[PDB]
């Protein structure tokens, strides 16, 4: 029973590499230009 | 005479045969740091550094300005710039030095 | 304790030292000629 | 005595090690009586074979008088005697005879270069390391690569030479050495090169490492990208790691990605990340992830998102009601007790 | 190429080293570049395995130059690869090759008006000018390169104070204090910067 289930879980793992719906990440509400704006404002503050 | 007329690098006189690298590897005789135990050092360094940032994030309320951008981009290009400056600023300060000398020559 | 930062010169490869010695010997031979 | 032991050399003993013992005690008799050059001549007479000798050492059908030049005992004691007595040129000649005879060992290659390094011939030591690398295929050749790359970064040769040297080393490596090899090529690109170079090398290192240590390689890549650039640069590493990794490691990477997005504050993206993780997680086999999602929802969420998380939990739990997944669930349930 | 590979490795196995060098060189001469990459790689292995320092450096330089050219043809926007190829040419010691590589990198202008792309292009221009001044010793060429960089700099959009500082340092090294003051005044009028 253990070996038969080992074969079954090998087939399940073979299925596991193809059923992956890809991670459609949402667009962030902030873009990297504003991130750089935050970086240089914080740099100005810490330099002051 | 054997231990002063044999270099003891390839012959093992106790077994009346050659040295066994299986028994005695040359990896323990280096005065430097071999390539296997380094990168284990790098993995350990990254590991305890990473637990340091996760505990710093746990103890803090949120992001600081030095944890999302620890250093400004194109920093290594600037590192190359100052390693050229290591002689460029040397003869630049020699330049400003001797122009100080003639400027002091006309002001006197 | 601070380690003693002695002027550890880069140990030149003996091929380079032999090249310098050969150049010096060639210069001496040219001067003799 | 020399006459009768010359006759002993003429005796065809049963074992080649016996005639080896004859030759080594001949040189030993000579070195006790302060005849080192004579001993060198004696064992030069011992291993007299042409440049094209290929006889089998273990072939118990030829006389041991001829299949003794390929005995490692004579050659080892001989080259120690030459090293302790003669100059560097003769020892280099004798090692060259070793490498021609095709009986050399990785230990012998390391001994060649250590002899050169004691005499400060570093470039020829590099030459004999990579000659040994040419002779030995690769699961043998990892040790030579360790010593050679360590000494090459010790001497600090030209940067393009080191780049081509690691590209030679990485070429056909097993993953189990690829981890160390890529770790130092990225390390050297950080130390004496450019940062984006080291980033792309860590990327293809994640691409070309073993399955068991791929997750730790993405961990090193993530930590180095965070220490190097912004976390916005670390996002594409994260969704690539979700795309390529197996389910458990993808779960761990997805949880860390959700943690980073919650740290940045864009919890809508973190909620989508948690939804994807819930799509490839089982409630009755992985309860800690659902507990973490509920914790994230009670810190950041509402009753509508909580109802959505109940709906997704019920749908996923209904989806995984297959026979094999029930078998796995009961197996782990009775395994933890 | 595998015929030349096996023949050269055989003559290596017979320890006729110069003959193997002859096979390798003849193969690298009378073959196309697209069908000798394996031959070139085995030549580099043989040369830095058995040759001298100058030959090993030459073979590694040829292989690295070919690889960098292939990478540049694959993606001309990789300014890091262009900088590495320029550094390899500078270490090689060929001034014509260095000038050609600098001109080829200068021709690849940055299309986007981003600060990072402009910074990378300005850093490449500064490195090329520093290589021209330190090695080629052509002060007029360095001044022309600085003038071209200043003309190509979109000062109405983003100003690079480092380029102006480098031009002022080069003028101070050249002794033209009045020209340096005029350049500093023009830069301040175009864009006054706190670092400047």
């Amino acid at each position: 029973a253990a070996l038969k289930a080992g074969q079954m879980q090998k087939l399940r793992e073979a299925e596991q590499s193809s059923k992956r719906k890809p991670l459609i990440l949402p667009a962030p509400q902030v873009s990297d230009s504003e991130l750089d704006e935050i970086v240089k404002m914080g740099m100005i503050g810490e330099r002051a | 005479p054997v231990l002063q007329h044999l270099s003891l690098r390839n012959y093992d006189p106790v077994t009346r045969g050659p040295k066994l690298g299986f028994e005695a590897p040359p990896t323990e005789n280096l005065n430097t740091l071999t390539l296997e135990e380094k990168a284990a050092a790098l993995e350990a360094e990254a590991r305890r550094k990473a637990q340091e940032e996760q505990e710093a994030a746990a103890q803090a309320r949120g992001l600081d300005i030095t944890t999302l951008q620890p250093k400004k981009p194109n920093w290594d290009l600037k590192r190359e710039f100052k390693q050229r400056m290591a002689v460029l600023d040397v003869r630049t300060e020699n330049a400003i030095a001797r122009m100080v000398r003639e400027r002091l020559a006309e002001k006197k | 304790k601070q380690e003693p930062k002695t002027q550890e010169e880069l140990e030149e490869d003996a091929a380079d030292r032999d090249r310098r010695e050969r150049e010096l010997r060639e210069a001496r031979e040219l001067a003799e000629r | 005595a020399r006459i009768i032991m010359e006759k002993a050399v003429k005796v065809p003993f049963k074992s080649v090690n016996e005639l080896a013992d004859m030759w080594i005690e001949w040189a030993e008799m000579e070195l006790r009586n302060k005849n080192f050059d004579e001993a060198v001549r004696i064992m030069a007479k011992a291993t007299q074979a042409p440049k094209r000798s290929t006889v089998d050492y273990f072939d118990e059908s030829l006389s041991p008088q001829q299949r003794v030049h390929k005995s490692w005992k004579l050659w080892s004691f001989y080259v120690d005697l030459v090293e302790s007595t003669s100059s560097l040129e003769e020892t280099r000649k004798i090692y060259e005879r070793i490498f021609e005879l095709r009986i050399a060992t990785p230990q012998t290659v390391v001994n060649y270069a250590n002899l050169l390094e004691e005499h400060h011939y570093y470039e020829e030591s590099f030459k004999i390391y990579e000659r040994g690398l040419d002779l030995f295929s690769y699961p043998v050749a990892f040790e030579l690569w360790n010593l050679y790359l360590t000494k090459a970064v010790d001497r600090k040769i030209s940067i393009e030479r080191l780049r081509d040297l690691f590209e030679q080393a990485i070429t056909d490596c097993p993953p189990k050495f690829a981890k160390v090899l890529y770790l130092m090529y990225g390390n050297l690109e950080e130390e004496r090169g450019l940062a984006r170079h080291a980033m792309r090398i860590y990327e293809r290192a994640t691409r070309a490492v073993a399955d068991e240590d791929r997750a730790d390689m993405f961990n090193f890549y993530i930590t180095k990208s965070a220490s190097n650039f912004g976390l916005a640069s670390t996002r594409p590493i994260y969704e690539r790691a979700i795309a390529t990794l197996p389910d458990n490691e993808a779960r761990d990477m997805c949880l860390k990605f959700a943690d980073m997005e919650k740290r940045l504050g864009e919890i809508d993206r973190a909620r989508a990340i948690y939804g994807h993780a819930s799509q490839f997680c089982d409630p009755r086999t992985n309860p800690e992830f659902w507990a973490k999602w509920e914790q994230f929802e009670v810190q950041h969420g509402n009753e509508d998102t909580f109802k959505e998380m109940l709906r997704v939990k019920r749908s996923v739990q209904a989806k995984y009601n297959t026979d094999v997944n029930f078998i796995a669930s009961q197996a782990l349930a009775r395994s933890q007790m | 190429e595998r015929l030349f590979i096996a023949f050269a490795r055989f003559e290596t196995r017979q320890k006729e080293y110069e003959r193997a060098r002859a096979i390798y060189k003849f193969g690298l001469d009378n073959l196309p570049r697209s069908r000798s990459m394996q031959l070139h790689a085995q030549y580099t292995t043989f040369e830095k395995q058995f040759g001298d320092k100058e030959g090993v450096e030459d073979v590694v330089l040829t292989k690295r130059r070919r690889l960098y050219e292939e990478q540049v043809k694959e993606n001309p926007k990789n300014y890091d690869v262009w900088f590495d190829f320029a550094r390899l040419e500078e270490m090689g010691g060929d001034p014509d090759r260095v000038r050609e590589v600098y001109e080829r990198a200068i021709a690849q202008v940055p299309p986007t008006q981003e600060k990072r792309h402009w910074r990378r292009y300005i850093f490449l221009f500064l490195f090329y000018a520093i290589w021209e001044e330190k090695d080629a010793k052509n002060i007029e060429r360095a001044r022309a390169i600085y003038d071209t960089c200043l003309n190509l700099i979109p000062h109405k959009k983003f100003t690079f104070a480092k380029v102006w500082i480098a031009k002022a340092h080069f003028e101070i090294r050249q002794g033209n204090l009045t020209a340096a003051r005029k350049t500093l005044g023009r830069a301040i009028g175009m864009c006054p910067k706190d670092k400047l």
